């Protein structure tokens, strides 16, 4: 039954806080600062190497600003917080391509509406 | 190298090789190697030619470590060298010691020469002494609770210079003070009679004193006689300065200076 | 706002000396300068004296609500 | 996908621990005890970020362990069914292609391909191409996937993969 | 162990009452 196309999750998944690519690269790579200093410390593992390189491939932005503005200018819409991750991370070029991907923006929407959140948000790619 | 499977190839000059002495013939010990091969030990290795046959450099029976110094494997040689070269103001010194046996190396130095050294009450923790007086050592307990981060461990370089320097000067102010005493480190049955037979010479004049404890070290004694009744009042002497009534100032001659203006209450 | 009993029971000292026993003996740090003992008992009773135990009481209430006392806090009976 | 949570746990805290570093000690337990690990309701955890307090050491009675339930702030990865990502290609065989979703490894077979997508076992890396070429899909490469299902293989998490929904591949 | 804190006590000040008379000698400057 659970299936993330038709917006259904656990009690306890529905009350959860979304992470971008971006950020979640930004997290790691900051308790990795942290971790490599202050020595006498166990080091880290093979599980923090392999996200790390992980999310390092998809960084479609470095600076905290640029996710700051792109988590802003999403959230003042009706949008819930599953459109916010898959949508900000993937980052389609037209709507169509989008509509296809989710299916829940399937009638959501309208298609110049979408578009241009896609255009800003191509654009604010770096 | 079809029978024993371990050929000279395999072994290299400098690279330390076990040479398990089981017998000797007539001087060397020859005995068999961790590949199988007869490792015959010359009296060179062992350094006894006309002599009792080496024991302490080769381990009779069992394999006693030396550096490979021979390929000899098919020829039953085995040129093991037995000897273990073979296989090969303010001085803060270092200590890789227990108390008891530490206090003798003490009293050699002069003032401010600080020793680092380890401690003898848990683990990861270490002692810092700095020379105090003649026989008075503050032992600082670093986890004297001195809080500190675990990132200083790395350079043990400026611990002493940001807590123990400053108050090594601090202590040593009061050394050089024009009215000091000992009294066989400031016991507290000797400084009280010198109050009372000073005070008789001059009824007027009321003079003043400073100690340092022994048994307690880092404890000061600074006492006067306001009447015929002795009193005594202690002050620490903290890494910034010192801690008088709970104050506590910058410089050495604020604590005289703020004294000498305030024991004329009755208390 | 307490409102229990000032003083410490016989109940709770005793559990507190055993615990406290327990604890000395699971080779944990002391709370007092040995003078040459060795028992654990001894020993906590001597932390018991010099109120250095680190051990707080919750005295729960009837109605649900509970109260945290700290052996440092209030009066020994013996 | 990462999500940022807030989860509890308690660790038992041997009574050698105590002294002056007793909140470091429960600390360094907690980082060294639920990190990495996965479980079957909150799914896959990656790290700690932060901790939001320590509770009240409850002594066992007759036991010296205490126990401390910490509530920790911590990230979570708990990928559901019909979500679309976008992994990399670790490995091109005959049988399926292997994928690497972070912490989790995939798998599509040659049937969820389309038919255009064949073999090239002729050349020495494993590829598929089209009869055209154009289009080129290898290792190393960014290519997008839906999770159509899921599984835990006892705190392993193992779903699958599918390419049958259009604009999937090269970006 | 036979090395305990030192710095970590607590300095106990001594009370009194001594109604004396202001005929003590004066300061000095800190310079």
């Amino acid at each position: 039954e659970e299936d993330a196309s038709q917006l259904i999750f656990p009690k306890e998944f529905e009350t959860a806080e979304t992470l971008l690519n971006s950020e979640v690269h930004m997290l790691l790579e900051h308790r990795k600062q942290q971790n490599e200093s202050a020595e006498d410390e166990q080091e880290l593992s093979e599980v923090f190497m392999k996200t790390l390189n992980y999310t390092a491939r998809f960084s479609r932005f470095k600076n905290r600003e640029t996710i700051a503005s792109v988590r802003s200018l999403l959230l003042q819409k009706k949008l819930h917080k599953f459109e916010l991750a898959c949508l900000a991370n993937l980052c389609p070029e037209t709507a169509e391509e989008s509509k296809a991907l989710i299916p829940s923006l399937e009638g959501r929407f309208e298609d110049e509406e979408l578009q241009q959140i896609l255009d800003d948000i191509q654009t604010k790619r770096s | 190298n079809m029978l024993t499977k371990e050929t000279p190839e395999t072994f290299y000059i400098g690279k330390l090789i076990i040479c398990n002495v089981t017998g000797i013939a007539h001087i060397g010990v020859k005995t068999r190697l961790d590949n199988g091969v007869t490792g015959f030990i010359p009296t060179k290795f062992l350094s006894d030619k006309v002599v009792k046959r080496p024991e302490e450099r080769v381990k009779v029976g069992m394999t006693v470590h030396c550096r490979i110094m021979k390929i000899d494997i098919e020829k039953f040689s085995a040129d093991l060298t037995c000897r273990t070269s073979d296989l090969m103001i303010a001085h803060p010194s270092f200590h890789n010691i227990n108390f008891k046996q530490a206090e003798k190396m003490m009293e050699t130095m002069d003032q401010g020469d600080v020793i680092i050294r380890p401690s003898s009450k848990g683990e990861n923790h270490l002692t810092v002494t700095w020379k105090v007086s003649d026989g008075i050592y503050q032992h600082v307990d670093v986890r004297a609770t001195l809080w500190i981060n675990s990132e200083e461990f790395e350079d043990l370089d400026e611990i002493v210079a940001r807590y123990v320097q400053p108050m090594a000067s601090f202590a040593r102010d009061l050394l050089n003070h024009k009215y000091y005493q000992d009294c066989s480190g400031g016991d507290r049955k000797k400084l009280e009679e010198l109050l009372i037979k000073t005070k008789k010479e001059k009824p007027t004049f009321i003079p003043y004193f400073i100690c340092a404890c022994k048994e307690l070290p880092g404890k000061f004694l600074l006492g006067y006689q306001p009447r015929g009744k002795p009193r005594i009042e202690y002050v620490t002497v903290t890494p910034e300065g010192f801690r008088y009534r709970g104050q506590i100032f910058p410089t050495v001659n604020g604590l005289f200076r703020w004294f000498k203006d305030h024991y004329q209450d009755p208390v | 706002k307490r409102i229990t009993t000032p003083y410490m029971t016989k109940y709770e000292r005793a559990r507190v000396l055993g615990t406290r026993a327990l604890q000395i003996a699971m080779c944990a740090p002391v709370m007092v300068e040995l003078e040459g003992e060795t028992d654990p008992l001894l020993i906590a009773m001597k932390e018991l004296k010099a109120r250095k135990i680190p051990i707080i009481i919750r005295r729960y209430l009837p109605d649900g609500s509970y109260e945290d006392w700290g052996v440092d806090e209030l009066i020994i009976s013996d | 996908m990462f999500y940022h949570i807030s989860l509890e746990h308690e660790i038992l805290l041997h009574p050698r621990y105590f002294g002056p570093n007793l909140l470091n000690t429960v600390k360094q337990k907690l980082f060294t005890e639920v990190e990495g690990t996965c479980t079957g309701k909150y799914g896959f955890v990656i790290a700690v970020t932060t901790i939001d307090n320590i509770g009240a050491g409850v002594i066992q009675p007759g036991r010296g362990f205490v126990l401390y339930p910490v509530k920790y702030k911590a990230i979570v990865f708990r990928p559901f069914k019909g979500e679309v990502v976008d992994a990399v290609v670790t490995q091109v065989n005959k049988v399926g292609l292997f994928t690497e979703i972070g912490p989790m490894s995939c798998f599509i077979s040659r049937h969820s391909i389309p038919s255009e997508m064949e073999f090239d076992p002729n050349s020495n890396p494993p590829c598929y191409k089209t009869m055209d070429e154009d289009i080129v899909i290898q290792q190393d490469d960014e290519i997008r996937l839906k999770i159509v299902g899921t599984r835990v293989d006892k705190n392993d998490i193992f779903a699958i993969g599918s390419l049958m929904d259009d604009y999937l591949g090269l970006v | 162990g036979a090395t305990p804190a030192y710095g970590a006590w607590s300095p106990s000040v001594g009370s009194g009452m001594t109604p004396g008379a202001a005929g003590f000698s004066p300061s000095a400057a800190s310079d």
